[PDB]
């Protein structure tokens, strides 16, 4: 499930296109997980190990990351794309 | 076992063996040469035929075996089913001389043509009892 | 028992009379296409339904690991010692349990009953 | 009744998406297979076999009087679960249900639906398989017929469903912008929760 | 297929 | 890779085919959708299982069954499918040998293990649906040894009959001897135990 | 109280010795056994041969099932019997069944002689698989 299923549930999600005026679409293509992380009271990552998830009532989860591709057209025939990695 | 048979429903379906819907437009004539043996000892005396009967044929086969076992003889089979539909259907039947119990049914000389005696045969087969 | 289609539609031929003639026709309807009809038999329905199983069979069940095989019944049309025997197992095929048997020799599909 | 079984009893079809079963040559039809023999060929494979032509003759003639693809599309649109208040409404409407509900696994795109006539016939023919007892009918707690949903279908199945929503939600957000004239910020168009 | 990210690509965004 | 190898082979997809010739064929599904057709079934077979048993294109978990008397030939490579390993038997022989049991012996220290046996073409993951097709032997000790024939045509041979059980039902000595509903009642009151 | 009390004086178990028949009685539920299955045999011929007849109100599927069900019924009783034969006046299986505190002669013969014939909804156990029972015997086997 996540190193196949998640990547081709996101890739074939239909792209989204917008219009009220210029044209927007977005784009989905690649996905990241990072390991378990816990993000303290300051906000830094550490690795969540299992057993403070069981003492500490946490949920034993990982971020989940993925680069969309913006594209944005004018009404001018130009497409200014910008890909905004790791969302 | 003859009470057992006498109450016990019989319907036409379980004595018989097939069925055929033929066309045989002269009724002196038959397009199975077996059949126009007798058919023909039914017809040296005209039977409601004498007007144009349908010139459709309904050829039925009845069981030898479950014939005997339920008692059932040739004739009290057709006396049933002109009971059933009166002169409507002319009926004619082989003589019992051997297993190929044959029964032969048209529609009256004073008559769809055709489908009509499918409905009729699936009828006679389910509900109509002997 | 024959079914016809027609020639320029390639519907299917109903059977009709032509009362003029006294003569039955397979025609085409939605197309006035006909022909003669000679089969002269319109409906059948085998009630009996004695059917050959051997017709139904299969040759190529020789070459099924989970049927049994027996050396007590030579082929007849290569004297072939093997061959593999199984009921019928269906409806219309009504309750018998005898037995049909296939040659177990490759391009000897015959099928027999005992 | 009386001329019900006269033809004999005849195959339906019941669909998703419509609120009525329809004739199966209505739906043969509407794929695009007006001939008889056409359609015959991808039911019955063997011809020389009348007891399947027995088999198929009412369903046939129930059909009878649709006789092109145009009036089997109108047939199917007429009876939808939102049929089509005109005509081209109701055949665009069968189209797209052929083309998207009905058999998807065969195939999505028109030129797949010679692919799913010819599934079509096969499903058909193991009925007539299962009428004439050529075949013995499916156990439904045979365990080979059963498939097991584990942690990974199952939560493809809910991500499926949550990854909907996002995307319609960062949709509104951005219409919300768009519709204003103004551009908007990615990153607050994404609501994390719906996932987390 | 998914890739993996180490935590020292994860940049502090989530305490921003 | 399962379309692709037989496109590469003899199956004729269903659009470069007229009707008349499917009678005479057999129809290939994969995963339930009727890809095409093939006209000798039999070595088609016997290359898809060669080519399983090889590790080659076809993977372990995907499982061809063949209906001879409806002529078919399915082939599943979807999840949830149930499966078990089964020890292949040729000419009413195991094609396990003393030098695969000789390299499990030394399981450490050698990196022969479970993977290589499936790789050597010995064991393979049969499911329950291919099982209709299987003429498995309970034993390889007396089951395929000549004597007056029951059956000289095996196809696979149980590992041991005692993976039937599960995990609760597995620590029952002699269960084989109880009443089976309390072999029921013990695995239940195992999940009950202390410890 | 009276009774509880002689018990313990007297007392009583049940072991392993009480499930033990002797060697001529397992020889003979050998032998009974090898005969039921024998005639199986030859009624499974005879219904392949289609010498087998059906009865008055039965199709032949039954007719042969109400055979090969008798024929397992008197064997299993058969054996039971003999089994039940075998027991000692010690034997403590015969001991609580006699006094009727527990259990039946038909635990005794299934503990002793042959567990019997497992049925499914009042039949013979059916084919799951393809006209089998399971995937070690071959099609169409109506063996015991
Ligand atoms: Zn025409
Ligand atoms: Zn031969």
């Amino acid at each position: 499930f996540i190193q196949m299923s998640v990547q081709r549930i996101v890739e074939d999600a239909p792209p989204i296109d917008l219009q009220a005026p210029p044209r927007y679409l977005l784009k989905f293509e690649q996905i990241y997980l990072s390991k378990p992380t816990h993000w303290e009271r300051d906000g830094a990552p550490s690795p969540m190990m299992p057993n403070e998830a069981r003492l500490r009532n946490l949920t034993y989860s990982a971020p989940l990351y993925v680069d969309i591709t913006k594209t944005v057209i004018k009404e001018g025939e130009e497409q200014l794309q910008t890909q905004h990695q790791k969302t | 076992k003859d009470i057992l048979c006498r109450l016990e429903h019989t319907t036409l379906r379980k004595v018989t063996a097939n069925t055929a819907i033929y066309y045989d437009p002269n009724p002196q004539s038959t397009v199975v040469a077996e059949d126009q043996e007798w058919v023909n000892v039914y017809y040296e005396m005209p039977d409601f035929d004498v007007a144009r009967i349908s010139p459709w044929l309904l050829r039925v086969e009845l069981d030898r075996k479950h014939m005997t076992d339920r008692k059932l003889t040739m004739e009290q089979i057709a006396e049933k089913i002109n009971a059933g539909f009166g002169d409507d259907l002319n009926c004619i039947f082989n003589d019992d001389n051997a297993e190929k119990l044959v029964l032969r049914i048209r529609i009256m000389n004073s008559d769809d043509d055709d489908v009509f005696l499918r409905c009729i045969e699936s009828n006679m087969l389910t509900d109509m009892t002997l | 028992v024959g079914i016809r289609f027609c020639q320029e539609c390639n519907n299917m031929l109903y059977p009709k009379e032509d009362k003029e003639n006294r003569i039955l026709l397979y025609a085409c309807r939605n197309c006035d296409y006909q022909q003669e009809a000679d089969n002269s038999c319109i409906y059948v329905n085998k009630i009996t339904h004695e059917v050959d199983e051997l017709t139904q069979i299969i040759a190529d069940v020789s070459q099924d690991p989970t049927l049994p095989r027996t050396e007590d019944h030579p082929c007849q049309k290569c004297g072939h010692k093997e061959a593999v025997f199984f009921q019928s197992h269906s409806a219309r095929a009504e309750d018998a349990m005898r037995l049909y048997y296939v040659c177990t020799a490759p391009h000897c599909g015959h099928r027999w009953t005992e | 009744g009386a001329k019900k079984s006269a033809i004999g009893q005849r195959i339906v079809a019941t669909l998703p998406y419509i609120k009525q079963e329809v004739p199966i040559i209505i739906v043969f039809r509407a794929l695009g297979f007006v001939s008889d023999r056409d359609i015959l060929e991808h039911i019955i494979y063997d011809f020389e076999d009348p007891e399947m032509m027995e088999m198929v003759k009412p369903s046939l003639d129930e059909a009878f009087v649709i006789q092109e693809q145009n009036v089997a599309l109108n047939f199917i649109g007429s009876r939808g679960a939102k049929p089509g208040v005109t005509k081209e409404k109701r055949i665009k409407y069968a189209k797209e249900v052929l083309q998207k509900e009905m058999l998807p696994h065969v195939g999505v795109s028109d030129f797949c639906e010679t692919k799913k006539a010819y599934f079509l016939g096969y499903m058909v023919h193991r009925l007539l398989l299962a009428a004439l007892g050529r075949r013995e009918l499916d156990d439904r707690d045979h365990y080979g017929n059963k498939r097991l949903d584990l942690a990974g279908p199952l939560l493809a199945f809910l991500f499926r469903g949550m990854f909907k929503n996002l995307l319609k939600e960062v949709r509104i957000y951005a219409q919300k912008f768009i519709d204003r004239g103004k551009d908007f910020n990615l990153e607050l168009a994404i609501k994390t929760r719906i996932i987390s | 297929g998914v890739k993996l990210l180490d935590i020292s690509e994860l940049d502090m965004v989530g305490a921003g | 890779p399962i379309l692709e190898f037989l496109e590469e082979w003899s199956m004729e997809n269903l659009e470069e085919i007229s009707p008349a010739a499917i009678a005479d064929a057999t129809k290939i599904f994969v995963n339930g959708c009727w890809v095409g057709i093939h006209k000798d079934p039999e070595q088609l077979m016997n290359t898809l299982r060669k080519l399983r048993r090889q590790m080659d294109i076809i993977v372990s978990e995907v499982s061809m069954i063949r209906d001879i008397r409806e002529r078919e030939i399915r082939i599943y490579t979807d999840a949830g499918r149930i499966c078990r390993p089964l020890l292949i038997v040729e000419k009413q022989k195991l094609l396990l040998k003393k030098r695969h049991i000789d390299q499990l012996k030394e399981r450490e220290y050698n990196n022969y293990s479970w993977q290589d046996l499936v790789a050597s073409g010995v064991v393979e993951y049969i499911d329950t649906l291919e099982e209709e097709t299987v003429m498995l032997a309970m034993t390889p000790d007396d089951l395929q040894e000549k004597e007056v024939a029951y059956c000289s045509t095996y196809t696979h041979c149980e590992i041991h009959p005692s993976m039937i059980l599960g995990v609760c039902a597995s620590i029952i000595p002699f269960p084989d001897h109880n009443q089976s509903p309390r072999n029921t009642y013990q695995s239940a009151m195992g999940k009950q135990a202390m410890g | 109280t009276v009774i509880n009390n002689w018990l313990l004086i007297e007392g009583h178990t049940i072991g392993i010795g009480d499930s033990i028949a002797d060697s001529k009685t397992y020889q003979d539920i050998q032998n009974t056994i090898k005969k039921a299955k024998q005639d199986v045999i030859e009624v499974i011929e005879k219904a392949h041969n289609n010498e087998l007849e059906p009865t008055p109100g039965n199709t032949l599927r039954q007719t042969f099932e109400n055979q090969v069900n008798r024929i397992l019924n008197d064997a299993r009783d058969k054996t039971g019997s003999s089994a039940q034969k075998s027991l000692s006046e010690y034997n403590n299986f015969k001991s609580m069944v006699v006094s009727g505190a527990k259990g039946s002669k038909i635990n005794i013969s299934q503990v002793i002689a042959v567990v019997g014939q497992q049925n499914v909804e009042g039949k013979r156990i059916p084919f799951g698989f393809k006209h089998r029972t399971l995937p070690h015997f071959i099609k169409d086997d109506y063996g015991p």
